[PDB]
DNA sequence: GCTTGACAAAAGTGTTAAATTGTGCTATACT
C-alpha cells in the first residue's frame, strides 16, 4: 500500500512538497459574496469567516515573532494556524467543527462539491432550466396518442419569444416593445397568434420521478381552456401518473435538433412497448379492458 | 457503472456466446423463461437437429416462429450471442446485443444500452418485497 | 340580475352596520332572485329599507317594465341601527354568465358583479311508452319553469 | 471554444497558487461599515480581486470604457467589466 | 347531546358514553397554567394530591436560590415571581407584530456574610408570553403552537442482545439521567474498557465487601478475580486517566472527580421523573448505583425476584423503551421550563463572575443580574425550535389537532433519520392514549401522532386513559384514570360487552385485554376495570370518518390527513352522514363563538353579537370577518342567533369558518353516481355539475398578504409616492395619492400596490438612452422604481390596507420609516384541476365539468353533482364510502317502518326512536357503534316522493340515469346517493408555473425555482438518464447549457427566435467555470488541455 | 469464479438476479442483466508486473493489461467487483468526483496527477459537451445533407 | 444563499430591444443632413460613447460652440418633428 | 450662415476646518 503513494510521486513531476502549504490561495469574491437582502440587512458567505480567522492567525503570527516570544506562544500560534485552514479547506474532518451562532457548523471548501447539495449533483449533473413550467394533470380522453392539453396561460409564456416575434411579423404591433406588453396584458389578438407558433411545435412532458426514459415523452401540444394539463390516458402507465392530484412538467425544445430529437426519438406514438421485456404499455388498461371485454 | 456502454458498430464477429436452455425432457414443454432469455436474441452458431438438416440459420432474430420451428426439430439448447461474450474493442456490438425491446428490431448503433439496462433494472426494484 | 351596487360599501368582503349578513352572504341570497324583464338595454332597480324588519324581494322596487316574481324570498336582517341601500342591474341573456369584473367592464370601484343564471326553466324529466307488435312511441315531457 | 480534449489535476505548489493570484489580501477586513465599499487589501478588494462596476475605478478618475485595461494610478483598480470579480483570485502567505 | 343548543342528529350507537370527552384542549392549557401556577392550578392541586404545590417557575427558581461563590461571603437569592396584566391583548399583537406578553418580577436578595448587610431589589425579568385561550402563542405577531415531545424517562432500564458472536446472552444495563454523563454497564463517557468491578472499589469498598455483596454472582468474583487494580485510590486512578486523558492527577483531584460527576447535585441532575421511576423500580446515592449492579446480575442469572440487601422486593425483569410507563411526553409547560432554566444557569455564571470583580458593597442584586440570556432562552426558544410551529390552520379540524400532536423529534430526542422503525410501529400501550390509526405519510410515520379522545397528561408527563372499573362482574360508575404501568396491572375489560338490566355482565364471558398486551378471553369473573367506551384508541379526525370500521387503515390515515387539509367554503354545510365528534370538536376548537353565560340576546349585528345575562351582567363577542388564516384560507364567522333568542351556557351563538350549526362542516353533500363515464372520469379523476360552480357550492374564498416598508437607505431615505419614473397615467389610475391601490381596487399580474421609489446614483445613461430624453423631453429621474406589484398568476379585489409610518408616532425597526400591508382577495370557483376528496381517503382530481344539461341524470330530471369511477373503490378496501353513500341518500329522502304490525327482525338489535326520519334529517353513526349492514339494507327501501309518489333509488342502492347526451337510459341500474366531499387546499391557480425567462441565481447563474422568484423547472439526475437513454444529446445539452447556465448563449438563444433567426451554438457552462475555481481554491491544480495546445483560459 | 472461471460467475450471477425478480412478478431481459454483469468481470489482479508499470494486487483494465503487457519481447487473475467499487475504478476522474467519496477521490487523482480525455458521457454532461451516445455519435453529428441535383432542377 | 437574484445579470428582452432602438436610431439619423447627424452624434457621444462639448464639436466642423448649440437647436426640433419622433416612442423605458 | 462679448451656471481646484480613525495607556492584588 505504501508503496502506491510513493510510486505515485514518481511518475508524475509533482513534488511531494505540494503537501505542505507556504501560501494559501483566496476565492474571488463573488463566489463567497456578501450581499444586502431587502431591507439592508446583510448576508455573506461562511467562507468570509473562515478566511478571517487564518489571515488574523497568520498575522498574529507575524508579530510574535517580530517582538520575539517563547516557543509556548509563538508555537500555539501555528497551532492555531494550522487549526483554522483546516477549518477553511475541510470543517470538523479533524475535532470539532468551526461553528457560527446557534452552533451550526460553518460550511468549508469541501462542503461545497460534497453530497447531494454540493456543486456536482445540485449544479452539474442536474439544474434548473428555462423554457419550463408544470401544472397538475386530468385526463386526456378525446386526445390523439402524439397530443396533450397545454394550458393556454402557460403556453402563451412558454413560447413569449415566439409569439413576440409573430405578432411583429403581422403588423399587430410595430415594435418588440409593444410585442412584449401586448403578450403580458394578455390582449386578446395573441390567442390566434399562440396556434400559429404551436402548431407542430412538440413539447417534452416528465413526471417525477422518472424511472426509465419513458418518463419523458414528446407530444403535439393543443391550446387548453383551464389551468390543468391534458393528458392522453395510454401514457398513464409509463408515466405512472395517477390523477390523484400528480403534477407534469413540461419543457420546449428550442433548436432544430433538438425539435427533431423530439419528434422522432421521444414522440408518445413511437414509443409504445416498454424497452425492458418488450411488452406493451400503451396497452389499454382498467376502464378500457372492462369497456372491451 | 454501466452509462459507458453504448452500441458502437454493426458486428465484432466473434463466434463466442451463451448457450440457452429452451426447455427439455417432453413430452415423454418449452422452458418456463424463453422469453426473457433465447428470444430477442441472435444465434451464434447454426441450430441443427439430427443429423441434422440446420433448422435456423447463425444470425439469425429468434422470434415467437423461430423458436417453435425450433422446437419441432427437437433442438434443446441454443449457443446465442450475448453481450458477455462481445469482443468489440469499444462499447458493444449490435449483434451480440440483439433486438431493441422498444424498436422490436436490431438495436441502432447509437443507442447507450447501460443506461437503458440500469433504469430497467432499478424501475421495477419499487415492486422488490 | 348583473351587478349591484351598495352605498356603504365598496366591496363584496365587508360588513354593514347593523345588518345580520355580510355583504357576500347577501349576494348569495339575491342570487335565488328570479325576475323577468321586457329588457332590451340594462336597467337598474333599487332597494332601501330603514329600522328593524327583514329586508325581501319584495321592498325591492322594480323599473317600469320589469318584475319580482318570488316576493316572499329572505334578503337580509336588519335592527335599529341597520339601514340597507342598494341599487340592482337587470340585464337580458340566456344560460350562466359568471360575473363580469369592472375592469373587463367599464366599472368603477364601487360596482359589485355577481353572477347571473338567465334560467327561466327549474327541473326537466321525460318517459316514454311503446304505442305488442306494431308498437309505436308517444313520449310525455315534464316541464318546470321558476314562475 | 466549448471542445477541449483533456482535463488534468495535480498538487497546487505555492508557486501555482502565487501566479494565479492577483495579490494578496494582506486583511480580515470585508467593506467598510459606514459607506459599505470593499476595504482596500482585505477580501473584497477591488485593488486585487476587480472592479464593483464595469470600467469604474474605485475612485473613478477613469470612469469609461474608452480606455480598457489600463489601471488607475492613485487607488490601483484595473478598468474593465466587473465579471472578473467572479475569475480573479488572491492568496495568503503564511509566516 | 348534552350541549345546550346542539341541533338534533340521530345516532345509531347502541351504547351510551358513560364519560363526556374531556376538553381536548386541555393539554395545552394544564401544561402552561402549571408552569405559571396560577390559582386555577393551585386549587386543582390542593383539592388533590401532594399539599406544596411548586409552579414551574418557582421549581426552577428553588434551584437557583440562594447564589453563593467559592467563598459563600456574598449570597443572592431569588423568589416570588409575579405577573402584570397583559400588555396587549391578542387582537392587538396580531394586528402590531408583537408577542403577547406578560411582564415577569422578582424579588432578588443580596446579602454580604461579612457585613450582614441585606439589599432588597425588585427585578424585571421581561416579557413572558402567555398562552391564549386557544392554547396558542402570538410571536412576533404570528400565531404559533408549541408541540409536546416524546422522550425517554429518566431510569434504569435493561436489554438483552444475544451475541453476535457467541450467540450467550449479555446485559447491557443503561441508566440516562435528566442531565450529565450516562453509564452503560463500568463502560462510561464513551470509555470502553471498564470493568464494572474496578468502580465499586473506587468508592472505598473493600474485596470482601465485594465478596460480602457479590454473593450467588459466580461473574461477580471473577471479574474481582481477574481484574489487577490493588487499593481504592489505585482504581480512581485507572479511572483518572480513562476518564481524563491528557491531565496528570492528584489526590485531591482523583476522589473529587468520582464524587463531582454523579453524587454532586449541580453536575448530576437528579429527575424528578428519574428519582421516582428507579426509587420504585429498586440525587445518584452510592445506595443506588450498588442495586444498579445487583440487578443486573439477577437478570442475567434468571430470577425474577430481587429482594436489596436492605430493600424491598420487584420483580427483575427486562424493560421496554417503547412501553409508554417508560415514555413522556414533555409538555409545552415542561419545555418552556427547561429553555427558562438554561437561561437562569447563563446568568448565574454572570451572577459568580460578577461579585469578583464588582467593587463590594457597591453589588446590588441589579448589578450582578444581567437578562440578556433569560429573555434570548424564550424568544429563541419560540423562534428556531421545532417543536413551535406556526398554528396550521385552514380548517378548525387542522388547528385542534396541531395541538394535541406530539412527535418524538426536536432537541432532546432522536433524529428523524437515526430512529428505526421500532419507534414508528404501534406499541400495545398506545391503546386509548396515542391514536394508531393517525400519522403523516412522508418520512415521519409512527414519529408524530396525536394524542387520543380520553387521554390524558400526568403531572409526571404520562399519559393516562380512563377506566371504568370492574367488581365481581359488575362494572361500577368509578372512573379511574391510569397509566400504562398500572393498566399492564389489570384486566380491561372490552368496551362493548352485553349490558345487564341495573347493569352487570350478561355474556357468559368477558372480552379482555392482558398485560401482553396479549387479548384473552375469559369469564367475567376475573376482570378489574372495562373501557369507558369505543374509540379510546381514536382521536377527534379519526373519530370523525363513517364507517372508520369498515376501512383499512391505509385509507382511514389518509382520510384523517385530508380532513384537516380541507378549505372553508363560503357556504359551510354540514355533513348529512356524521359520526359523534363533529359537534364537540368544533366547539372546543375555538372558532366557534360560544356563550359562557345564560340570558338573552341584545344584538345581532354582523359586527358583534352582545347578550343581557340573567346575572344583570352584559356579555359582547366581536365576530371574525374575513380575517386572512396563517395559509390564506378564510376565518369568516357568522351569527345564528336572532335579537329576542334565549341562550344557555355553553351555546353556540355564531358559526366559524367550517362549521354550521355548531357541528364542523368540512364539505358538502354532493349527490353521487359510481358509474364510469366516458373515460372522463378515470385513474382517480372526478366529474362535476357545472351546477357546483353556478350555485357556489365548492367556492371558497382566499386571502394574501403583500408587504412594502419605506426604509432609510445610505444615498437618501426611501419613500412611498404616486410618483413612478416611467409609467402610463394608466397604471397609476388605480393609485391614491400616496401612492397605495385603492380599497376596492381589481389588481391583475404585474399591477402595482404600493408606489416606492429609491435613490439611485451615479447613473451614467446609455448615451442612446441620453438622445431620447433630449427629443421627448423627460428628465432622467433622480431615483430608481422599486415598486410593490403583485406576483404573477395572482388576481383579486383589494380588501384592505395597514399603514405603519414613522412620521405617525407608531414603531418600527430602525431604519424603517412608513410599512403599508395590502390585502387582496378572491373568490375561487371548484375548477378544473382542483382536488376534491371523502372522508376515508378517497381523493382526485377534477378532471371535467359538464353543463348540467348532460350529465346522468335520474327520473326525476335531477342531474347527479359527481360521477365517481367504480374501478378506483374495490381494491383499496375503503368500502365505507359505498356505505354512506347510501345512509347519504336515506338521510336525504327520509324513511318509515318497518311497522305495523310488529317491528321486523333486523330493527330488533336496536334502532331507538329511528323508525321515523323526515326528509334531509342528519344522521350520525360513531365509528365502532354505528349503523349495520342489516339496518341500511331495511332503509334502502325508504321513502317516496320525489315529489310525484315515485321512488328514485331501490333497496339496492340504485337508480336508473339517463346519459344527458344522447338521451337514452343506461343499460344497467347505477349506485345513487349523497356522499360528503371536501375541497382541498390544493389548487390549480397555486400549482401552475411557466417560464420563458426570468431571474438567475447569483453564485450559479441558474434560475432559481420556487413561484416567488418565478422559477424554472429542475431537470435532474434521473431526467439527464432518461435523456440519455433516448440518446437525445442536442435536447440534453440544450437544457443543460442555454437553457440554464450560459450567460452568453441563453441572451443569443433569446436574440435568435425574436429574429426568427437559427439557434447558436451553445456555450460553456458556468457551473462548470465555478467548479474549477473551487478546486483550485483547494490547491488542486486543474488545467484545461486540447489536444494541445496545452492550457486553456477559461474567460 | 475461481472454481467455474469469468464465464461461468456472469451465467450465476445472471441467474440469481433474474430469479429475485422472477420472484415478485418482474420481466427483465437478461441482456439487460448481462450488460450490468459485463462491468463486473473487466478487470484483472496483477500478481508480477513483471517489468510493468503496474503494481501487485492493483486491479487494471483487461484489455489495458493484454496490450501493454505484451510489450514486444506480468500475470494476473479474472476479478469479480461489485458495481461501486468498479464505478470508482473508472478512468475518468471527475465522472468519479461526482458520482461518491469526492474527496478520496480528488485527493488521489491530484497525486497521481490524472488526466481525464473527457470520452465518457457523464463528463461530456458535466462540461455542457455532446454525450457520445445517440445523436453525438461522431457518424451521425458530421452527416452532410444537400438536395439532390434531380431535386433543385425541379425546384 | 441560493434565492438571491443577480441584478446584474443581462436581461435578454432589453438588450435585444436596446440592439433593436440602436437599429432605429441609426435610421432616424440618416434622414438628417450629414453634419447634422454629425453633431447629434458627437454631442451625445453616439459612436465614440464618450460625449463632448459644444466647444469641442465646434472645433471638427470649424466653427464657433454657438453655432455648433444653434445646429443643435434645430436638428432637435427636426427631431422632435413627429415624423422622426413617431417610432421611437415605445422606447420611453 | 455665422461670430462676438457679456454672463451665469457648472465644474474643477486648492485651502481649511471638522470628523473620523488608530493607538497608547490605566501601578492593592488577582496566575
Ligand atoms: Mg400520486
Ligand atoms: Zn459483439
Ligand atoms: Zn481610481
Amino acid at each position: 500500500k505504501r508503496l502506491k503513494v510513493v510510486a505515485a510521486f514518481q511518475q508524475s513531476g509533482n513534488s511531494p512538497m505540494g503537501m505542505v502549504l507556504d501560501a494559501v490561495p483566496v476565492i474571488p469574491p463573488e463566489l463567497r459574496p456578501m450581499v444586502q437582502l431587502d431591507g439592508g440587512r446583510f448576508a455573506t458567505s461562511d467562507l468570509n469567516d473562515l478566511y478571517r480567522r487564518v489571515i488574523n492567525r497568520n498575522n498574529r503570527l507575524k508579530r510574535l515573532i517580530d517582538l520575539g516570544a517563547p516557543e509556548i506562544i509563538v508555537n500555539n500560534e501555528k497551532r492555531m494556524l494550522q487549526e483554522s485552514v483546516d477549518a477553511l479547506f475541510d470543517n470538523g474532518r479533524r475535532g470539532r467543527p468551526v461553528t457560527g451562532p446557534g452552533n451550526r457548523p460553518l460550511k468549508s471548501l469541501s462542503d461545497l462539491l460534497k453530497g447531494k447539495q454540493g456543486r456536482f449533483r445540485q449544479n452539474l449533473l442536474g439544474k434548473r432550466v428555462d423554457y419550463s413550467g408544470r401544472s397538475v394533470i386530468v385526463v386526456g380522453p378525446q386526445l390523439k396518442l402524439h397530443q396533450c392539453g397545454l394550458p393556454k396561460l402557460m403556453a402563451l409564456e412558454l413560447f413569449k419569444p415566439f409569439v413576440m416575434k409573430r405578432l411583429v411579423d403581422l403588423n399587430h404591433a410595430q415594435n418588440i416593445k409593444s410585442a412584449k406588453r401586448m403578450v403580458e396584458r394578455q390582449r386578446p389578438q395573441v390567442w390566434d397568434v399562440l396556434e400559429e407558433v404551436i402548431a407542430e411545435h412538440p413539447v417534452l412532458l416528465n413526471r417525477a420521478p422518472t424511472l426509465h426514459r419513458l418518463g419523458i415523452q414528446a407530444f403535439e401540444p393543443q391550446l387548453v381552456e383551464g389551468k390543468a394539463i391534458q393528458l392522453h390516458p395510454l401514457v398513464c402507465e409509463a408515466f405512472n401518473a395517477d390523477f390523484d392530484g400528480d403534477q407534469m412538467a413540461v419543457h420546449l425544445p428550442l433548436s432544430a435538433e433538438a425539435q427533431a430529437e423530439a419528434r422522432i426519438l421521444m414522440l408518445s406514438s413511437n414509443n409504445i412497448l416498454s424497452p425492458a421485456s418488450g411488452k406493451p404499455l400503451a396497452m389499454p388498461r382498467l376502464d378500457m379492458v372492462t369497456g372491451l371485454y | 457503472v454501466s452509462q459507458d456502454v453504448i452500441v458502437r458498430e454493426h458486428d465484432c464477429e466473434t463466434e463466442r456466446g451463451i448457450n440457452v436452455t429452451l426447455a427439455e425432457r417432453g413430452p415423454d414443454i418449452r422452458d418456463a423463461h424463453v422469453e426473457t432469455s433465447a428470444f430477442a436474441r441472435t444465434l451464434a452458431t447454426d441450430a441443427v437437429d439430427a443429423n441434422g438438416n440446420v433448422i435456423i440459420e447463425r444470425g439469425h432474430d429468434l422470434g415467437d416462429p423461430a423458436i417453435d420451428a425450433l422446437l419441432a426439430a427437437g433442438i434443446t439448447t441454443v449457443k446465442v450471442r450475448s453481450v458477455l461474450t462481445c469482443t468489440s474493442a469499444t462499447g458493444v456490438c449490435a449483434m451480440c446485443y440483439g433486438r431493441s425491446m422498444a424498436t422490436g428490431k436490431l438495436v441502432d448503433i447509437g443507442e447507450a444500452v447501460g443506461i437503458v439496462a440500469a433504469q430497467s433494472i432499478g424501475e421495477p426494484g419499487t415492486q422488490l418485497t | 340580475v348583473t351587478s349591484i351596487r351598495i352605498d356603504g360599501v365598496l366591496h363584496e368582503f365587508t360588513t354593514v352596520p347593523g345588518v345580520k349578513e355580510d355583504v357576500t352572504d347577501i349576494i348569495l341570497n339575491l342570487k335565488g332572485l328570479v325576475v323577468s324583464s321586457d329588457d332590451d338595454e340594462p336597467v337598474t332597480m333599487y332597494l332601501r329599507k330603514q329600522g328593524p324588519g327583514v329586508v325581501t324581494a319584495g321592498d325591492i322596487v322594480p323599473p317600469a317594465g320589469v318584475t319580482v316574481h318570488n316576493p316572499d324570498m329572505h334578503i337580509a336582517t336588519l335592527n335599529d341601527k341597520g339601514k340597507l341601500e342598494v341599487e340592482l342591474v337587470v340585464e337580458r341573456g340566456r344560460g350562466y354568465v359568471p360575473a363580469v369584473q369592472n375592469k373587463a367592464s367599464g366599472a368603477e370601484i364601487g360596482r359589485i358583479p355577481v353572477d347571473s343564471i338567465y334560467s327561466p326553466v327549474l327541473k326537466v324529466t321525460y318517459k316514454v311508452e311503446a304505442t305488442q307488435r306494431t308498437d309505436f312511441d308517444k313520449l310525455i315531457i315534464d316541464v318546470e319553469t321558476k314562475n | 471554444v466549448n471542445f477541449f480534449d483533456e482535463l488534468r489535476i495535480g498538487l497546487a505548489t505555492a508557486d501555482d497558487i502565487r501566479n494565479w493570484s492577483y495579490g494578496e489580501v494582506k486583511k480580515p477586513e470585508t467593506i467598510n461599515y459606514r459607506t459599505l465599499k470593499p476595504e482596500k487589501d482585505g477580501l473584497f478588494c477591488e485593488k486585487i480581486f476587480g472592479p464593483t462596476r464595469d470600467w469604474e475605478c474605485y475612485c473613478g478618475k477613469y470612469k469609461r470604457v474608452r480606455f480598457k485595461g489600463i489601471i488607475c494610478e492613485r487607488c490601483g483598480v484595473e478598468v474593465t467589466r466587473a465579471k472578473v470579480r467572479r475569475e480573479r483570485m488572491g492568496h495568503i502567505e503564511l509566516a | 347531546n348534552s350541549v345546550p343548543g346542539a341541533p338534533n342528529r340521530v345516532s345509531f350507537a347502541k351504547l351510551r358514553e358513560p364519560l363526556e370527552v374531556p376538553g381536548l384542549l386541555d393539554v395545552q392549557t394544564d401544561s402552561f397554567e402549571w408552569l405559571v401556577g396560577s390559582d386555577r392550578w393551585r386549587q386543582a392541586a390542593i383539592d388533590r394530591g401532594e399539599e406544596n404545590p411548586v409552579g414551574g417557575l418557582e421549581e426552577v427558581l428553588a434551584e437557583l436560590s440562594p447564589i453563593e461563590d467559592f467563598s459563600g461571603s456574598m449570597s443572592l437569592s431569588f423568589s416570588d415571581p409575579r405577573f402584570d396584566e397583559v400588555k396587549a391583548s391578542v387582537d392587538e399583537c396580531k394586528d402590531k407584530d408583537m408577542t403577547y406578553a406578560a411582564p415577569l418580577f422578582v424579588t432578588a436578595e443580596f446579602i454580604n456574610n461579612n457585613t450582614g448587610e441585606i439589599k432588597s431589589q425588585t427585578v424585571f425579568m421581561g416579557d413572558f408570553p402567555m398562552m391564549t385561550e386557544k392554547g396558542t402563542f402570538i410571536i412576533n405577531g404570528t400565531e404559533r403552537v408549541v408541540v409536546s415531545q416524546l422522550v425517554r424517562s429518566p431510569g434504569v432500564y435493561f436489554d438483552e442482545t444475544i451475541d453476535k458472536s457467541t450467540e450467550k446472552t449479555l446485559h447491557s444495563v443503561k441508566v440516562i439521567p435528566g442531565r450529565g454523563a450516562w453509564l452503560e454497564f463500568v463502560r462510561i463517557d464513551r470509555k470502553r474498557r471498564q470493568p464494572v468491578t474496578v468502580l465499586l472499589k473506587a468508592l472505598g469498598w473493600t474485596n470482601e465487601q465485594i465478596v460480602e455483596r457479590f454473593g450467588f454472582s459466580e461473574i461477580m468474583m471473577g471479574t474481582l478475580e481477574k481484574d489487577t487494580t490493588s487499593g481504592t485510590d489505585e482504581a480512581l486512578l485507572d479511572i483518572y486517566r480513562k476518564l481524563r486523558p491528557g491531565e496528570p492527577p492528584t489526590k485531591e483531584s482523583a476522589q473529587t472527580l468520582l464524587e463531582n460527576l454523579f453524587f454532586k447535585e449541580k453536575r448530576y441532575d437528579l429527575a424528578r421523573v428519574g428519582r421516582y421511576k428507579v426509587n420504585k423500580k429498586l440525587t445518584l446515592t452510592e445506595e443506588d448505583v450498588v442495586a444498579t449492579i445487583e440487578y443486573l446480575v439477577r437478570l442475567h442469572e434468571g430470577q425474577t425476584s430481587m429482594t436489596v440487601p436492605g430493600g424491598v422486593e420487584v420483580p427483575v425483569e427486562v424493560d421496554d423503551i417503547d412501553h409508554f410507563g417508560n415514555r413522556r411526553l414533555r409538555t409545552v409547560g415542561e419545555l418552556i421550563q427547561n429553555q427558562i432554566r438554561v437561561g437562569l444557569s447563563r446568568m448565574e455564571r454572570v451572577v459568580r463572575e460578577r461579585m469578583t470583580t464588582q467593587d463590594v458593597e457597591a453589588i446590588t442584586p441589579q448589578t450582578l443580574i444581567n437578562i440578556r440570556p433569560v429573555v434570548a432562552a424564550i424568544k429563541e426558544f419560540f423562534g428556531t425550535s421545532q417543536l413551535s410551529q406556526f398554528m396550521d390552520q385552514n380548517n378548525p379540524l387542522s388547528g385542534l389537532t396541531h395541538k394535541r400532536r406530539l412527535s418524538a423529534l426536536g432537541p432532546g430526542g432522536l433524529s428523524r433519520e437515526r430512529a428505526g422503525l421500532e419507534v414508528r410501529d404501534v406499541h400495545p400501550s398506545h391503546y386509548g392514549r396515542m391514536c394508531p390509526i393517525e400519522t403523516p405519510e412522508g418520512p415521519n410515520i409512527g414519529l408524530i401522532g396525536s394524542l387520543s379522545v380520553y387521554a390524558r397528561v400526568n403531572p409526571f408527563g404520562f399519559i393516562e386513559t380512563p377506566y371504568r372499573k370492574v367488581e365481581n362482574g359488575v362494572v361500577t360508575d368509578q372512573i379511574d384514570y391510569l397509566t400504562a404501568d398500572e393498566e399492564d396491572r389489570h384486566v380491561v375489560a372490552q368496551a362493548n360487552s352485553p349490558t345487564d338490566e341495573n347493569g352487570r355482565f350478561t355474556e357468559d364471558r368477558v372480552m379482555v385485554r392482558k398485560k401482553g398486551g396479549e387479548v384473552e378471553f375469559v369469564s367475567a369473573d376475573q376482570v378489574d376495570y372495562m373501557d369507558v367506551s369505543p374509540r379510546q384508541m381514536v382521536s377527534v379526525a379519526t373519530a370523525m370518518i363513517p364507517f372508520l370500521e369498515h376501512d383499512d387503515a391505509n385509507r382511514a390515515l389518509m382520510g384523517a390527513n385530508m380532513q384537516r387539509q380541507a378549505v372553508p367554503l363560503v357556504r359551510s354545510e354540514a355533513p348529512l352522514v356524521g359520526t359523534g365528534m363533529e359537534l364537540r370538536a368544533a366547539i372546543d376548537a375555538g372558532d366557534v363563538v360560544v356563550a359562557d353565560k345564560t340570558g338573552v340576546i341584545e344584538e345581532v349585528s354582523a359586527d358583534y353579537i352582545t347578550v343581557m345575562a340573567d346575572d344583570g351582567t352584559r356579555q359582547s363577542y366581536r365576530l371574525r370577518k374575513f380575517a386572512r388564516s396563517n395559509h390564506g384560507t378564510c376565518a369568516n364567522q357568522r351569527p345564528i342567533v336572532d335579537a329576542g333568542q334565549r341562550v344557555e351556557a355553553g351555546q353556540v351563538i355564531a358559526d366559524g369558518p367550517c362549521t354550521q350549526n355548531g357541528e364542523m362542516a368540512l364539505g358538502k353533500n354532493l349527490l353521487v353516481a359510481i358509474m364510469p363515464w366516458e373515460g372522463h372520469n378515470y385513474e382517480d379523476a372526478i366529474i362535476l355539475s357545472n351546477r357546483l360552480v353556478e350555485e357556489d357550492v365548492l367556492t371558497s374564498i382566499h386571502i394574501e398578504e403583500h408587504e412594502i416598508d419605506a426604509r432609510d437607505t445610505k444615498l437618501g431615505a426611501e419613500e412611498i409616492t404616486r410618483d413612478i419614473p416611467n409609467v402610463s397615467d394608466e397604471v397609476l389610475a388605480d393609485l391614491d395619492e400616496r401612492g397605495i391601490v385603492r380599497i376596492g381596487a381589481e389588481v391583475r399580474d404585474g399591477d402595482i400596490l404600493v408606489g416606492k421609489v429609491t435613490p439611485k446614483g451615479e447613473t451614467e445613461l446609455t448615451p442612446e438612452e441620453r438622445l431620447l430624453r433630449a427629443i421627448f423631453g423627460e428628465k432622467a429621474r433622480e431615483v430608481r422604481d422599486t415598486s410593490l406589484k403583485v406576483p404573477h398568476g395572482e388576481s383579486g379585489k383589494v380588501i384592505g390596507i395597514r399603514v405603519f409610518s414613522r412620521e405617525d408616532d407608531d414603531e418600527l425597526p430602525a431604519g424603517v420609516n412608513e410599512l403599508v400591508r395590502v390585502y387582496v382577495a378572491q373568490k375561487r370557483k371548484i375548477s378544473d384541476g382542483d382536488k376534491l376528496a371523502g372522508r376515508h381517503g378517497n381523493k382526485g382530481v377534477i378532471g371535467k365539468i359538464l353543463p348540467v344539461e348532460d350529465m346522468p341524470f335520474l327520473p326525476d330530471g335531477t342531474p347527479v353533482d359527481i360521477i365517481l369511477n367504480t374501478h378506483g373503490v374495490p381494491r383499496r378496501m375503503n368500502i365505507g364510502q359505498i356505505l354512506e353513500t347510501h345512509l347519504g341518500w336515506v338521510a336525504k329522502a327520509g324513511w318509515n317502518i318497518d311497522v305495523a304490525a310488529g317491528v321486523p327482525d333486523w330493527a330488533s338489535k336496536l334502532p331507538e326512536e329511528l323508525y321515523s326520519a323526515p326528509a334531509d334529517s342528519t344522521v350520525a353513526t360513531p365509528v365502532f357503534d354505528g349503523a349495520q349492514e342489516g339496518e341500511l339494507a331495511g332503509l334502502l327501501g325508504s321513502t317516496l316522493p320525489n315529489r310525484d309518489g315515485e321512488v328514485m333509488v331501490d333497496a339496492d342502492g340504485k337508480s336508473t340515469l339517463f346519459d344527458g347526451r344522447s338521451g337514452e337510459p343506461f343499460p344497467y341500474p347505477v349506485t345513487v346517493g349523497y356522499m360528503y366531499i371536501l375541497k382541498l387546499h390544493h389548487l390549480v391557480d397555486d400549482k401552475i408555473h411557466a417560464r420563458s425567462t426570468g431571474p438567475y441565481s447569483m453564485i450559479t447563474q441558474q434560475p432559481l425555482g420556487g413561484k416567488a422568484q418565478f422559477g424554472g423547472q429542475r431537470f435532474g439526475e434521473m431526467e439527464c438518464w432518461a435523456m440519455q437513454a433516448y440518446g437525445a444529446a442536442y435536447t440534453l445539452q440544450e437544457l443543460l447549457t442555454i437553457k440554464s447556465d450560459d450567460t452568453v448563449g441563453r441572451v443569443k438563444v433569446y436574440e435568435a427566435i425574436v429574429k426568427g433567426e437559427n439557434i447558436p451554438e451553445p456555450g460553456i457552462p458556468e457551473s462548470f467555470k465555478v467548479l474549477l475555481k473551487e478546486l483550485q481554491s483547494l490547491c488542486l491544480n486543474v488545467e484545461v488541455l486540447s489536444s494541445d495546445g496545452a492550457a486553456i483560459e477559461m474567460r | 469464479l475461481r472454481v467455474q472461471g469469468p464465464r461461468e460467475v456472469q451465467i450465476h450471477l445472471v441467474k440469481e438476479v433474474q430469479e429475485v425478480y422472477r420472484a415478485q412478478g418482474v420481466s427483465i431481459h437478461d441482456k439487460h442483466i448481462e450488460v450490468i454483469v459485463r462491468q463486473m468481470l473487466r478487470r484483472v489482479t496483477i500478481i508480477d508486473s513483471g517489468s510493468t508499470e503496474f503494481l501487485p494486487g492493483s486491479l487494471t483494465e483487461r484489455a489495458e493489461f493484454e496490450a501493454e503487457n505484451r510489450r514486444v519481447v506480468a500475470a494476473g487473475r479474472p476479478v469479480l467487483m461489485g458495481i461501486t467499487k468498479a464505478s470508482l475504478a473508472t478512468d475518468s476522474w471527475l465522472s468519479a468526483a461526482s458520482f461518491q467519496e469526492t474527496t478520496r477521490v480528488l485527493t488521489d487523482a491530484a497525486i497521481n496527477c490524472r488526466s481525464d480525455k473527457l470520452n465518457g458521457l457523464k463528463e461530456n454532461v458535466i462540461i455542457g459537451k455532446l454525450i457520445p451516445a445517440g445523436t453525438g455519435i461522431s457518424r451521425y453529428r458530421n452527416i452532410q445533407v444537400q438536395p439532390t441535383e434531380e431535386a433543385r432542377a425541379a425546384a | 444563499g441560493d434565492f438571491i437574484e443577480d441584478s446584474e445579470a443581462v436581461v435578454a428582452v432589453d438588450a435585444v430591444s436596446f440592439t433593436l432602438l440602436q437599429d432605429q436610431l441609426q435610421s432616424v439619423l440618416e434622414t438628417l443632413s450629414e453634419r447634422e447627424a454629425g453633431v447629434v452624434r458627437l454631442r451625445f457621444g453616439l459612436t465614440d460613447g464618450q460625449p463632448r462639448t459644444l466647444d469641442e464639436i465646434g472645433q471638427v466642423y470649424g466653427v464657433t460652440r454657438e453655432r455648433i448649440r444653434q445646429i443643435e437647436s434645430k436638428t432637435m426640433s427636426k427631431l422632435r418633428h413627429p415624423s422622426r419622433s413617431q417610432v421611437l416612442r415605445d422606447y420611453l423605458d
